[PDB]
RNA sequence: GAAGACAUUGUCAGGUGGGGAGUUUGGCUGGGGCGGCACAUCUGUUAAACGAUAACGCAGAUGUCCUAAGGGGGGCUCAUGGAGAACAGAAAUCUCCAGUAGAACAAAAGGGUAAAAGCCCCCUUGAUUUUGAUUUUCAGUGUGAAUACAAACCAUGAAAGUGUGGCCUAUCGAUCCUUUAGUCCCUCGGAAUUUGAGGCUAGAGGUGCCAGAAAAGUUACCACAGGGAUAACUGGCUUGUG
RNA sequence: UUGACAUUGUGAAGAGACAUAGAGGGUGUAGAAUAAGUGGGAGCUUCGGCGCCAGUGAAAUACCACUACCUUUAUAGUUUC
RNA sequence: GUGAUUUCUGCCCAGUGCUCUGAAUGUCAAAGUGAAGAAAUUCAACCAAGCGCGGGUAAACGGCGGGAGUAACUAUGACU
C-alpha cells in the first residue's frame, strides 16, 4: 500500500496539543540487546546440561506483518505510532496514481 | 537382527546404508569399510608406484 | 551513529566557499563536488547499489537536454526551450554510428517520451546506455518544465565496475546553509543505499573544479 | 533516509499434499523446483508421507525431501518478470522494466542459454529476457526474440 | 540396540589368544657389547613348529 | 624481483696436472649463505669437455673428457 | 638408545557423533487409516414466517487489496435498445430519443443506493488524541467487529451538517520474552552523579490445532488398563444390488 | 578431531602480514598521441600556448581531484608461519 | 559383502555416503588484536577444524523412462 512521507495529524506534546506536521517512517525493531533481564534469565537457564529449556516457536502460519508507522512531529520532535492493517507490499511515498491515464499493458 | 549389527534388519537381507563407515565414526558404528577411499572391483592397480 | 555531523561540515564549507568565492574567482560557474570511495564492497560480487535522489535544489544549473518526444512533447519543447529530437531525425539518423556517437557525447542528459521509450533500442543502439545515458521517460500529464527542472536535480549513485564514485551537489555561490543541508541529504542517501553503511563508506571529499580537495571524512 | 519493506516472507506454508508437479518448495534454505513426487504408506494402520525431490534453480542442484503428508511446507512466492535487455555489458546484463530501467544488476547468465543470447544481441536482433525472483536472488531464465 | 561382536571381541574373555602350545616369543637376541661391536657365533640346532 | 645474476658469484674450474691447458673455465654458484653451503654445491659437480681443449692440437677433436 | 619443549596430560571453545540416552509422534470421523476441515471466520438455504437450532447437508467464499477504492462538497446518469454520421463494417468516435436500475459500488453471496452509496472534478488526512458505555458470539468473560455520545484538535462545505477508515454483513490473536513511543515520571533499599537495568501508560514481533504444547516412524516379537461408546462371524431391522 | 591457555625452559635462520608519510608508474588497434579507470570541466594559464569545436576511437586530451593496482623509499616496532 | 565348480559380472558418480596433500576463505567459536568510552561494554578486522565449492569411488547404498516418423500385402520398426 502507499502512504505519503508527510502527514498533518495530532500531537500529544504540551507546546503543540493541535494537529502539526509529522514525517512517515517505519518502524524497524532494535538491535534485541544482551543484558535485558531476560536474555540473562535464558543465558543462565540454557547453561549448563539439559539442552534446550524454554519452546522455540515453529508453526509459523502468518505470511504478512502489520506495518507501524513512527510519526514525528516537525516542530516539537515528538514521536507517535500509528498501526496499519496486514499489506503484503508497502511503499512510503511512491507516485500517486492516475484517473485515467493511458494503459501501457 | 537389527539389535545385533548396524546391518541387521530385514523382510529383505540388505545393506540399507552406505557401507563405508566413516573414519571419525565411533565404536558401534564401524561395521563395514572403515575408510574406503575407493570401492568395487580394482584395475589396476598401483598404489605407490 | 551518523559519522559525519554537520559542526565539521559547517566548517569545511565555511572554508570551500572560501576557497571558491574570493581566492580563484574563475570565468564560470563551477560545481560543488561529493567524490565518495567503497572499501568492503567487491563490484563484482555484492548486489550493485542504485539510485537516484531529486535534490531540494539545483545543481549544474545549464545541463545540456535533448527530448526524444512525438508530437505533444515536442510541442511543449518548443514551448519551453530545450533541444527535441523527434523519430524523423532518428530514422533519418539510424543508418550510421559516428552520429549516434555525436548525439550522446553532444547532449549530456536524455529525455523521452513513454511511447518512444521501448524502441530507443530498436531505433538508437546500445551507446547511449553503455556511455551511462539512457532516455528517462516523461509522461504527457508530466509538465515537461517541471520534469526538466527534475532531471537537472536528479543525484544517481549506482556501481557500475568501480569503487569511487563522483556526484555533484551544487553550484559555488548559492548560500551556505542549503550547501549544508545538501551535502548531509547526499552523505545520508549514499550510507542508506549501502549495505554496511557507515562501516563500508571509506573515502569522503567535497571538491569544486581544482586541487584543493576538502575531505570530510 | 531509510528503506520502507512491510514483513512478508518470501514463502507461504501449504501443505505436502498439495504441493504439486512443476512445482516450488523450499527445501534447506533454498528454492527449487519440484521435479518429482511420491506418496508412500509407511505401516500397516499407518498414514501416507510425501518424498519430494526437486531441481534448486539457481545453481541446477538436486534436493530431496521426506515428510509426513499431513505437515507444513514452506513455497517460496516466485515472481516472474518479462524485461527488455539493452546491452550485455560486463557479466552484468542491463534490463528494462515497461517504463523504468534500473534491473542493472542481473548476471549474464553463464549458461549456453545465455552464450546464444550473447551471439544474438551481438548480431543484434533485440531480445526480452524473462527473470525470475525468488527469496533474494534473481536470475535470467529464458530468452526470447520479441 | 546391543553391544555387537567387534567390541565384545575387544573387551577380552572369549576373544584372546591360545597360547598353550606356543614356543617363546620369537624375538631376536638382545643388543650387547658382542652383537655391536664383533660378531658372535651360536648353533641353530632345531628347527620346529611353532 | 630476485635478481639471481648477482645473487650469484662465479668461479674458476682447473684440471689435473696431466693436461696442459690449466685453466678449464668459469661456472656460477649462489652466494655463501647461512644452513646452505655453495661450497658444497659446488662439490656436487661433474662438468663435460673436449680433450681438443684441454690438449691444444685438434688431433684429439673426438674425445671428450669429464 | 629414540623423541624433545613437539607430544601426553589438565581446563574451556567449535565440529562430528542413532554408538548411546531421554521424549514426542493433534483432533473430528456412520470402526480406524487415506481423503477432507465440517478445528478461527463470512453469505444464501436446510430452519419448520421472533430468537435459537444439527449432520463429513447443499451452493460458495476469507487469511487479501486500497493515500484512494478513506472523508467532505459540486456536476451528471447508468446497463441496454432504436434511428443516424467519411474511411467505419456486428462492434473504434459523435449525437438524439426511450431507458425504476435490467449497471456500478476491489473481492464470494445476500441486502441497500438515482439531482446517489454509481461516474468525473476540487480540497484534504476523522485511517487523529483521552479513556469510558453499548450490541454480536456470550458464561452476558476474552478476542475480533460495530454503534452512539463526551472533551479536544481538524478536514470539507456557502451552510445545515458529515467524517473516530472501506455502503452493511468476513478479512484475524493472551501470559512470558524482545523492541519502540510518552512524561522529563518512579526504583536500584548506607549517601550522591553519569551510563546501565528494572517499572508505569500505548503499540509491534505469534501462536491458522486460530482461548494460543517446542515434537518423526515402526512393531506379525509386542505389553498393560479398558471398550460391544468401536470394527472383522452369526442373529436382527432394510432390500439399493442379486 | 580442531584451536587457545598451562605443564614449558634456552637459541638461531628465512619468509609473510600489519604499521604512517612521500616518490614514481600503467604503449593491440586507430587517433600525431604512453587512453589504468570514474567524475566535474568551457574555459585554462607560465601569456608561449593548451583545451573545446574538428577528427579519432571501446572510451579523450587544458584545468582538476579521487579510486584501486604495482614498484620501491623513509619504515620506532608488533605479529604469524 | 557374496556363497562350491563352469561362464559372466553391462551402463549411470546426478542423490546419499565415503575419500583427497584440489581451490579462496564464502561462513566460521573461545582465547588473542585494534577503535570509541569514565568503565561495564559495543563494533571491527584476523580467524582452526568443519560446512560450502571441486574431483574420485557403484564386488559403496542404490538406479536403469517415455513419444513420434520411418521397409511393395498389412502389421512391426533395423534407422532417424
Ligand atoms: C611451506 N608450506 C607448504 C608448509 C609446509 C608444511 N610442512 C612441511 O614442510 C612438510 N610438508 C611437505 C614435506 C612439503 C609435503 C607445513 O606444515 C605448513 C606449510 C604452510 C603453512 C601455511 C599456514 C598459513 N597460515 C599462516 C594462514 C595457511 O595459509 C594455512 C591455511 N589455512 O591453509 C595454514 O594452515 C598454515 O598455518 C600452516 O599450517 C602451514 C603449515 O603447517
Ligand atoms: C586440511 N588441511 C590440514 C590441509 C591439508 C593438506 N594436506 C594434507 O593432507 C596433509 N598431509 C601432509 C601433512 C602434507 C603429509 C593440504 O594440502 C591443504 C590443507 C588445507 C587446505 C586449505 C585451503 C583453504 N580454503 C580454500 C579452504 C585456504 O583458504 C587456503 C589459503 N589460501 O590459506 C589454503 O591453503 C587451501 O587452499 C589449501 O591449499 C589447503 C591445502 O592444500
Ligand atoms: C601440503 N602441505 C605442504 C600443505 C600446504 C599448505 N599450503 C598451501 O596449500 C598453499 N598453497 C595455496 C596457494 C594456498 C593453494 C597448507 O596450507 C597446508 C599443508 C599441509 C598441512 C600441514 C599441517 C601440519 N600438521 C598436520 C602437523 C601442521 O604443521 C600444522 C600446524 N601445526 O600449523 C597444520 O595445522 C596443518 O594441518 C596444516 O594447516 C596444513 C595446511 O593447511
Ligand atoms: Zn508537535
Amino acid at each position: 500500500v502507499n502512504v505519503p512521507k508527510t502527514r498533518k495529524t495530532y500531537c500529544k506534546g504540551k507546546t503543540c496539543r493541535k494537529h502539526t506536521q509529522h514525517k512517515v517512517t517505519q518502524y524497524k525493531a532494535g538491535k534485541a540487546s544482551l543484558f535485558a533481564q531476560g536474555k540473562r534469565r535464558y543465558d543462565r537457564k540454557q547453561s549448563g546440561f539439559g539442552g534446550q529449556t524454554k519452546p522455540v516457536f515453529h508453526k509459523k502460519a502468518k505470511t504478512t506483518k502489520k506495518v507501524v508507522l513512527r510519526l514525528e512531529c516537525v516542530k516539537c520532535k515528538t514521536r507517535a505510532q500509528l498501526t496499519l492493517k496486514r499489506c503484503k507490499h508497502f511503499e512510503l511515498g511512491g507516485e500517486k496514481k492516475q484517473k485515467g491515464q493511458a494503459l501501457q499493458f | 537382527n537389527p539389535v545385533d549389527h548396524p546391518h541387521g534388519g530385514g523382510n529383505h537381507q540388505h545393506i540399507g546404508k552406505a557401507s563405508t563407515i566413516s573414519r571419525g565414526a565411533v565404536s558401534g558404528q564401524k561395521a563395514g569399510l572403515i575408510a574406503a577411499r575407493r570401492t568395487g572391483l580394482l584395475r589396476g592397480s598401483q598404489k605407490t608406484q | 551513529m551518523s559519522k559525519i555531523t554537520s559542526s565539521q561540515v559547517r566548517e569545511h564549507v565555511k572554508e570551500l566557499l572560501k576557497y571558491s568565492n574570493e581566492t580563484k574567482k574563475r570565468n564560470f560557474l563551477e560545481t560543488v563536488e561529493l567524490q565518495v570511495g567503497l572499501k568492503n564492497y567487491d563490484p563484482q560480487r555484492d548486489k550493485r547499489f542504485s539510485g537516484s535522489l531529486k535534490l531540494p535544489n539545483c545543481p549544474r544549473p545549464n545541463m545540456s537536454i535533448c527530448i526524444f518526444g512525438d508530437a505533444f512533447d515536442v510541442d511543449r519543447a518548443k514551448s519551453c526551450g530545450v533541444d527535441a529530437m523527434s523519430v524523423d531525425d532518428l530514422k533519418k539518423l539510424n543508418k550510421n554510428k559516428k552520429l549516434i556517437k555525436k548525439l550522446s557525447k553532444k547532449y549530456n542528459a536524455f529525455i523521452a517520451s513513454e511511447v518512444l521509450i521501448k524502441q530507443v533500442p530498436r531505433l538508437l543502439g546500445p551507446q547511449l546506455s553503455k556511455a551511462g545515458k539512457f532516455p528517462t521517460p516523461v509522461s504527457h500529464n508530466d509538465d515537461l518544465y517541471g520534469k526538466v527542472t527534475d532531471v537537472r536535480s536528479t543525484i544517481k549513485f549506482q556501481l557500475k565496475k568501480v569503487l569511487c564514485l563522483a556526484v555533484a551537489v551544487g553550484n559555488v555561490e548559492m548560500e551556505e546553509d542549503v550547501l549544508v543541508n545538501q551535502i548531509l541529504m547526499s552523505v545520508n542517501f549514499f550510507v542508506s543505499l549501502l549495505k554496511k553503511n557507515w562501516q563500508n563508506v571509506g573515502s569522503l571529499v567535497v571538491k569544486s573544479s581544482m586541487g584543493p580537495a576538502f575531505r570530510l571524512y | 533516509f531509510e528503506t520502507a519493506d512491510a514483513g512478508s516472507s518470501a514463502t507461504y506454508p501449504m501443505q505436502c499434499s498439495a504441493l504439486r508437479k512443476n512445482g516450488f518448495v523450499v527445501i534447506k534454505s533454498r528454492p527449487c523446483k519440484i521435479v518429482d513426487m511420491s506418496t508412500s504408506k509407511t505401516g500397516k494402520h499407518g498414514h501416507a508421507k510425501v518424498h519430494l525431490v526437486a531441481i534448486d534453480i539457481f545453481t541446477g542442484k538436486k534436493l530431496e525431501d521426506l515428510s509426513p503428508s499431513t505437515h507444513n511446507m514452506e513455497v517460496p512466492v516466485v515472481k516472474r518478470n518479462e524485461y527488455q535487455l539493452l546491452d550485455i555489458d560486463d557479466g552484468f546484463l542491463s534490463l528494462m522494466n515497461m517504463d523504468g530501467d534500473t534491473k542493472d544488476d542481473v548476471k549474464a547468465p553463464e549458461g549456453e542459454l545465455g552464450d546464444s543470447l550473447q551471439t544474438a544481441f551481438d548480431e543484434g536482433k533485440d531480445l526480452m529476457v524473462t527473470i525470475i525472483s525468488a527469496m533474494g536472488e534473481e536470475a535470467a531464465i529464458s530468452f526470447k526474440e520479441a | 540396540g546391543r553391544v555387537i561382536r567387534n567390541q565384545r571381541k575387544g573387551a577380552g574373555s572369549i576373544f584372546t589368544s591360545h597360547t598353550r602350545l606356543r614356543q617363546g616369543a620369537a624375538k631376536l637376541r638382545t643388543l650387547d657389547y658382542a652383537e655391536r661391536h664383533g660378531y658372535i657365533r651360536g648353533i641353530v640346532k632345531q628347527i620346529v613348529h611353532d | 624481483v630476485v635478481d639471481p645474476f648477482t645473487r650469484k658469484e662465479w668461479f674458476d674450474i682447473k684440471a689435473p696436472s696431466t693436461f696442459e691447458n690449466r685453466n678449464v673455465g668459469k661456472t656460477l654458484v649462489n652466494k655463501s649463505t647461512g644452513l646452505k653451503s655453495a661450497s658444497d654445491a659446488l662439490k656436487g659437480r661433474v662438468v663435460e669437455v673436449c680433450l681438443a681443449d684441454l690438449q691444444g692440437s685438434e688431433d684429439h677433436s673426438f674425445r671428450k673428457i669429464k
